[PDB]
């Protein structure tokens, strides 16, 4: 269907079980046009991709093994070269990114 | 369905696939030209599929029947999910053989401890993804309305009812929504929601079909 928003950070996932998931978007926002009903935009998008973020994350984008912290407010912190938001990139003993930033991790890579 | 086993080409004759390009929801045929499903599974342009084994393959034992009309439920509320039910009418009404059969409505909400048969085409990997071609099956008892709440603090209601295994690892999952939760000839449950899939102290949640007994008579009598 039609994703009722271009980007979204605070992306909530309904507990429901259809395929694909049905998601809701929080985001602070301003009553621009604010969708089909507003309190945030209370319109549920039902699809594979809940949208990209509005502001990138150290993890760059995807991350298959991203540690976490469900509670408030750590909310997690997860290749080759790191990404523009990263900040402590470094190879390791094997061949020739950990960031303090929090927030709901996006999807995985594989 | 996570933790289940393969059912067997039509063994759950009342099980249907709510389709619209792809399979997104369950559905248990309650009779001739009707189908019971989930509230949230509502959409515009349903094509109900009956008598299927592999959903991604035709096997001439299937019946594609569009959706004459797709009703929903009054109190149904998207936020709490309480009242999760939809009613679907078939532009027609199938043949009703061995493979494609009708389930039967309850008379009285089954008690806890009851082993029920939950089934669908959803995901079979809790943490991950592995959507099956053939319909999967799961045997699961009802938890006490006491314990249900014990896991989902202030979220259950006179309709939704947990079912599954508190220890987890076996449960209904993404794809299964609008599925049947039968317990001895009785279509007692409807796949509704849950935090994740098959995770300790996070059982599933299916709506009480027994509390809409009347509701249906009406909705079919009319519409």
């Amino acid at each position: 269907m039609e994703r009722p928003w271009k980007c979204c950070d605070n992306i909530k996932r309904l507990p429901t079980k259809p395929d694909p998931p049905q998601w809701r978007c929080n985001d602070e926002l301003e009553p621009s046009q604010c969708c089909k009903s507003c309190r945030i935009c209370e319109d549920i998008y039902w699809g594979a991709d809940p949208g990209p973020f509005c502001t990138p994350r150290p993890w760059g984008d995807c991350c298959d093994k991203a540690f976490c912290n469900k509670m408030n407010p750590p909310t997690c912190r997860c290749v080759k070269e790191c990404a523009d938001a990263c900040k402590d990139c470094q190879r390791v003993e094997s061949s020739e990114c950990k960031d303090r930033f929090t927030g709901h991790p996006g999807p995985v890579c594989k | 369905i996570v933790g289940g086993y393969t059912c067997g080409a039509n063994t759950v004759p009342y099980q249907v696939s709510l389709n619209s390009g792809y399979h997104f929801c369950g559905g248990s045929l309650i009779n001739s030209q009707w189908v019971v499903s989930a509230a949230h599974c509502y959409k515009s342009g349903i094509q109900v599929r009956l008598g299927e084994d592999n959903i991604n393959v035709v096997e001439g034992n299937e019946q594609f029947i569009s959706a004459s009309k797709s009703i929903v439920h009054p109190s149904y509320n998207s936020n709490t999910l309480n009242n999760d039910i939809m009613l679907i009418k078939l532009k027609s009404a199938a043949s009703l053989n061995s493979r494609v059969a009708s389930i039967s409505l309850p008379t009285s909400c089954a008690s806890a401890g009851t082993q029920c048969l939950i089934s669908g085409w959803g995901n079979t990997k809790s943490s991950g993804t592995s959507y099956p071609d053939v319909l999967k099956c799961l045997k699961a008892p009802i938890l006490s309305d006491s314990s249900c709440k014990s896991a989902y603090p202030g979220q259950i209601t006179s309709n939704m009812f947990c079912a599954g295994y508190l220890e987890g690892g076996k449960d209904s999952c993404q794809g299964d929504s609008g599925g049947p939760v039968v317990c001895s000839g009785k279509l007692q449950g409807i796949v509704s929601w849950g935090s994740g899939c098959a995770q300790k102290n996070k059982p599933g949640v299916y709506t009480k079909v027994c509390n809409y007994v009347s509701w249906i008579k009406q909705t079919i009598a009319s519409n």
